[PDB]
DNA sequence: TTTTTTTTTTTTTTTTTT
DNA sequence: AAAAAAAAAAAAAAAAAAAAAAAAAA
């Protein structure tokens, strides 16, 4: 049962394993995270567990620039040259999308409503998270199968959700009049870290030589276009903040 | 309606961070089965419409793919549901038996070529519960015993 | 030499437009 | 202050899923 002692006990060896033994065949690393991800989701949000894992792959793969030396072995011992970039990228994202299919099921249900004020801050702490998660994986360099597109393509989820979130502020700020300072911080940390790294990621993807990067751009471009309407309609400045 | 409660109710179950925000919400399955307890009185008027979305649903949502968990999950709970609608109705609606229970067969007998699992599991529940209350509502079933012979061998034994 | 996985293709289902 | 092609039935397009083929490793 997800409440009792056991679970913690079986959570706590999952994770132990994980953090000490490397063994570098790349189904044991997939089937063991997703035992450790299975357990996790079940007890509370893995948006921490995301972050650390989404560290180790920019430590081991590196970044674009060839220029950055960061390495965070410390946090998960299950992390190989040959083990996380091709298998555990498509499981980070994988269950990236599932936690931006939650807020998006929280954002339609807070649309239609109009329980107000601390469902909103949940979402704008697991978006924050996601961000620092989203962040520090733009930067690296991933092999050119299906985990860039599927980056470009949760990437894409990710500016939706943004971009539907302004939007439901733009239906409730006529009622109230102002918006939530976790959120002028959110869209602070949306405009100054994600975009530009994105820009230059799609950069990198483009020099080394159909679809989804025409996504991507009409996604931002639309996540801007909101936030000047917001922007307008809520007699703040969220450009300033923006690159 | 049916559907969407039942990926609603999938999705935050699947979650604690969504169980700690979300209060539970009655789901639809729970107020469609009210509704049939509801009925028992004298809403005649609402019951054989109960037996269309019954059979709609099981119709709509029964396998096909044998003969993954959102194709299945969302339409196993569906296709329950209305065997769950179609059984607690003929229990205490005395007058929709031979309503139920003639088109139970008739989807068994006649279709035998997709899969029937489902009206054969409602068909073995509707008798199992009573056949003390199916010897009022009998001749259905010997008029598909001549039936008997066209079918495949498994449907038979089934 | 065989078994498994991955990639591509086809079919079916649902939605949106005339 | 600006935004749309929605207009009872049918058809077409898109998306997803399942199956088949091919390639690689022991």
């Amino acid at each position: 049962e997800p409440s009792s002692p056991q679970f913690v006990q079986m959570l706590s060896w999952t994770s132990k394993i994980c953090k000490e033994n490397s063994r570098e065949d790349a189904l044991f690393c997939k089937s063991l995270m997703n035992l450790l991800f299975s357990l996790h989701v079940s007890y509370k949000s893995p948006v921490i567990l995301l972050r650390d894992l989404s560290q180790d792959i920019h430590g081991h793969l590196g970044d674009i620039d060839q220029d950055v030396e960061v390495e965070k072995t410390n946090h998960f011992a299950i992390v190989n040259l040959r083990t996380a970039a091709p298998t555990v990228c498509l499981l980070v994202l994988s269950q990236a999308e599932k936690v931006l299919e939650e807020v998006d099921w929280l954002i339609t249900k807070l649309k239609g409503q109009v329980p107000n004020q601390p469902v909103e801050k949940a979402i704008i702490m697991q978006l924050g998270t996601l961000l620092t998660f989203f962040h520090e994986l733009v930067q690296t360099a991933l092999p050119s199968g299906s985990c860039v597109d599927t980056l470009l393509k949760d990437l894409c989820k990710m500016y939706t959700t943004l971009t539907a979130l302004v939007r439901y502020y733009l239906q409730v700020c006529q009622s109230s009049g102002g918006i939530p300072k976790n959120m002028e911080k959110l869209v602070k940390l949306s405009g100054s870290h994600l975009t530009p790294l994105c820009y230059s990621f799609i950069s990198y993807v483009q020099n080394k030589s159909t679809k989804p990067i025409p996504n991507l751009i009409f996604a931002i471009e639309q996540y801007e276009k909101f936030l000047i309407h917001l922007s307008k309609k809520s007699k703040v400045s969220l450009m300033q903040h923006m690159k | 309606s049916v559907v969407k409660s039942f990926k609603d109710l999938q999705l935050l179950q699947g979650s604690k961070f969504l169980q700690n925000l979300v209060p539970h919400r009655s789901y639809v399955s729970t107020m469609i089965l009210e509704v049939v307890k509801n009925s028992v009185h004298s809403w005649d008027h609402v019951t054989q419409g109960l037996v269309e979305l019954g059979f709609i649903l099981m119709d709509s949502y029964g396998p096909k793919k044998v003969l993954p968990s959102l194709s299945r999950m969302p339409n196993q709970h569906a296709c329950k549901l209305g065997a769950n609608i179609l059984l607690e109705t003929f229990k205490i609606h005395e007058m929709i038996r031979q309503e139920i229970l003639e088109q139970v067969l008739n989807r068994v007998v006649t279709r035998a070529s997709s899969p029937i699992s489902h009206f054969l599991d409602l068909l073995s529940n509707i008798v199992m519960y009573a056949p003390l209350v199916l010897q009022n509502c009998s001749s259905k079933v010997t008029e598909a015993f001549d039936y008997l012979s066209f079918l495949p061998l498994q449907t038979v034994q089934r």
